[PDB]
DNA sequence: TAATGCTTGTGCCTTTATTAAAGAGGAAAGTTGCGGTGGATTAAAGCACCATCGTGCGGAGAATACGATAAGGCTCTTGCTTCATTTGAAGTTATTGACAGTTGAATCGAGCCGCTCAATTGGTCAATTATGGAGTCAATAAAGG
DNA sequence: CCTTTATTGACTCCATAATTGACCAATTGAGCGGCTCGATTCAACTGTCAATAACTTCAAATGAAGCAAGAGCCTTATCGTATTCTCCGCACGATGGTGCTTTAATCCACCGCAACTTTCCTCTTTAATAAAGGCACAAGCATTA
């Protein structure tokens, strides 16, 4: 079987941020675990938010509220800004 | 509203300490205990307000506070 | 075809995130912009952690990121440290600190 | 006239307040504090009464637990008087 | 019409538990015996807590269970205390204890 | 409209444990909250168990394993015994 | 395979204390540090075994240990 | 001949072991301990190598954190030598 | 300060193995179109939150005498650190074999989905009994002698 | 031990409000059937876990000696405690106003389902170079004088 990871995307992000720095296999696995953990946390928080308001759907507002509730402070502010930028770019295209 | 943290008087902090089994209390404690309390509220009310902002409401309900407490591992029974 | 990731200007797999969200059964329906928002947030967090880790690696005159550099980057940042306070990172060690009392 | 040795009335108060279940902080000052804190997150917030009651219950329970840990820390250092450093140590071990 | 609670000999609402499990979207399909097992576990836990609370109320020369008795029953039992260590009981107070050092 | 609570059922249980003891409204609410919290914990654990093995079904085995993982010690043992008894009685009827 | 708890030698406990910043170590500590360690393992391995019993397996995998650690708020990265 | 003062080599070891990332407990004794503990829950259990590695990583991280809290508790009581009562206090405040 | 022992920081060769790079395929993402449910909008009314006032009374604030607790200093003795020697047990490499995890099929059990009925429970009103406020007494504990 | 004084548990009474019981409705759980999935069993492949042996050599055990730190004791001074007096604002009871929260009806819009396409990602393989090992070596720190 074939396993699914974020290895290529993490490598792309790293090469975009630090062009001249590579990453080891163990560090890439740790980064993949971190991404998976954050994804699960955000998804569970969004599911709880949808359940509380009796809404059968998860929209960008649910994800934004989950980001505010999970990520702390300036990290949450920047994450919300990036998410809003990406959603606007996706809609306008 | 302004300066309502002092509304948590020294007798109230003394009573809270006595309920916790404290026999002697230093003079400085009443100050520190206030600040700590404030921090706790800042961690809960914020979360509660977040829920209130997600439901598009302007009234903070008991359910928002209960969910905010549960998010921090501070589950509260009796308001469910 | 034009990929949704490319349309949103993201390096993360919006399609794969949509598949994961739908397979996880987090809700009956999934919005159009929810996977895009999640991918953007994940990309931002990965970029922040990788930037701090690269700074730590370059500090030690290394050209490769190892778990030690990830640990140093996470524990030396206030927001990242708060987010990952209860997380143990394998082969990472601990922050080098000594109580001032113990020093001679 | 009659005077009680220091600590006797303290022990009586410890016994009395551990037996009761009532709230120890006055309601109106706590409500004002909660409203003042919340005004920094969103302007013109109305608070349901049960919400303020739940906040007071949670805050009092948290402070009582913190004072229990502080008393343990103070007794550890061969003292009976709790000090701000005891609270700081208790909050550090708790991960706050 | 034999109700599903009478079939298993439970006082708890197996039908309502099934409806709650279905509405919670915990899984795509729900087995026949899962709600019965959940109802039995919930009934057992409620019976244990109520037995301890009634013992506490009787020890206090009372014939009505109040939150104080529930708190005493929870905190005086090892396994229930472990289960609900991080739970606050409203109007329950605290377990009466004093450190031996503080006593005269 | 209609608030879904276990208020009757818990009361029934009380009348089979302490026939001569009543329960107050506040204690009723606390018991209802406790039952709801335990139900949510067990259901989430069973959902994670089903997800881990890629099983789309929650059976009595999933609930039994969730009970073992959540309830501690003798509480878990007695709860497992009660659940097995109830499931056997339900199947035999 | 008995009393394997003594395999956690005094130098190993000393090194673990040094990583934590400990300067002086009492003689009794090496005993106590063992017991608590055992308790920790008893809390994790059990849960791991539970997962292994649910999958109808007889081999304890690393993923089971990761899940068991996650249940106790001890998330581990690098084995996921 | 040269003799370092007590605590100099201790500080050197603290500095050395805080910068390294290697495991500090020997692998084979820890593996035997894990197998002995697991034999009480289920008989004839096989362990993956990565499972034992993860258990060792988690146990070492937990012990290092516990020793950090113990050192804080010992310094609080105006000492530099950690004692079993320091570990007991740290575990009590942590909720264990 | 100062020589001196010492552990650690640093420059360079080797190799290596751990990562950088390429290819086939195959699995998953993008596109198209339709239907039907869910979200957004507006009206409405009732229910609850905020602001106001009276008051009067229990709790908070401030002073005061003080005693006992916390902190600093001294000693001593003993428990823990540092170093040296012996050893014995962990680490590494190569090997065997058998147990068990995984994948592939068939299939029969089993749970999902629709529609109907009515039996169970939830909102509302009345009430009585366990409980709270209040007054009074005896038992208990503490503090000075 | 004695003796006085403050505190609290207990007893009883009067009120009281809070839990229990009864009744209408409303809604949802049980029943029946059809249908498509899934989880159970069997078997074969092979991945790898456990056991084995041998060699090495490095870290653990033990002991001696040294030394400094933890604990017990003493003193003091200061600062939290218990009590009293004054006052002040919290809380309970009544009221008004309004805004905002929930419900209902309407409409549209947006996402799930299904099939086809196509192209992007993931094992398998090859290579190449950053760093670990090894060696040699300079430099700052600790130690006794």
């Amino acid at each position: 079987k074939n396993v699914e990871t974020y290895k290529i995307y993490i490598f792309k992000v790293l090469k975009q941020v630090h062009p001249d720095i590579g990453i080891s296999s163990k560090a890439m696995g740790i980064m993949n675990s971190f991404i998976n953990d954050i994804f699960e946390k955000l998804a569970q928080e969004s599911s709880k938010l949808a359940r509380y308001n009796k809404k059968p759907t998860i929209t960008s507002r649910e994800i934004q509220t989950a980001v505010r509730l999970v990520l702390p402070g300036e990290l949450a502010k920047h994450a919300v800004s990036e998410g809003t930028k990406a959603v606007t770019k996706f809609t306008s295209s | 509203l302004r300066d309502n943290i002092q509304g948590i008087t020294k007798p109230a902090i003394r009573r809270l300490a006595r309920r916790g089994g404290v026999k002697r209390i230093s003079g400085l404690i009443y100050e520190e205990t206030r600040g700590v309390l404030k921090i706790f509220l800042e961690n809960v009310i914020r979360d509660a307000v977040t829920y209130t902002e997600h439901a598009r409401r302007k009234t903070v309900t008991a359910m928002d506070v209960v969910y905010a407490l549960k998010r921090q591992g501070r589950t509260l029974y009796g308001f469910g | 075809s034009v990929s949704k990731s490319m349309k949103a200007g993201l390096q993360f797999p919006v399609g794969r995130i949509t598949r994961f969200l739908k397979k996880g059964r987090y809700a009956q329906r999934l919005g159009g912009g929810a996977p895009v928002y999640m991918a953007a947030v994940l990309e931002y967090l990965a970029a922040e952690v990788l930037e701090l880790a690269g700074n730590a690696a370059r500090d030690n005159k290394k050209s490769r990121i190892i778990p030690r550099h990830l640990l140093l980057a996470i524990r030396n940042d206030e927001e990242l440290g708060k987010l990952l306070s209860g997380v143990t990172i394998a082969h990472g060690g601990v922050l080098p600190n000594i109580n001032s009392v113990l020093l001679p | 006239p009659h005077r009680f040795r220091p600590g006797t009335v303290a022990l009586r108060e410890i016994r009395k307040y551990q037996k009761s279940t009532e709230l120890l902080i006055r309601k109106l000052p706590f409500q004002r504090l909660v409203r003042e804190i919340a005004q920094d997150f969103k302007t013109d917030l109305r608070f349901q009464s049960s919400a303020v009651a739940a906040l007071q219950e949670a805050a009092e329970a948290y402070l009582v637990g913190l004072f229990e840990d502080t008393n343990l820390c103070a007794i550890h250092a061969k003292r009976v008087t709790i000090m701000p450093k005891d609270i700081q140590l208790a909050r550090r071990i708790r991960g706050e």
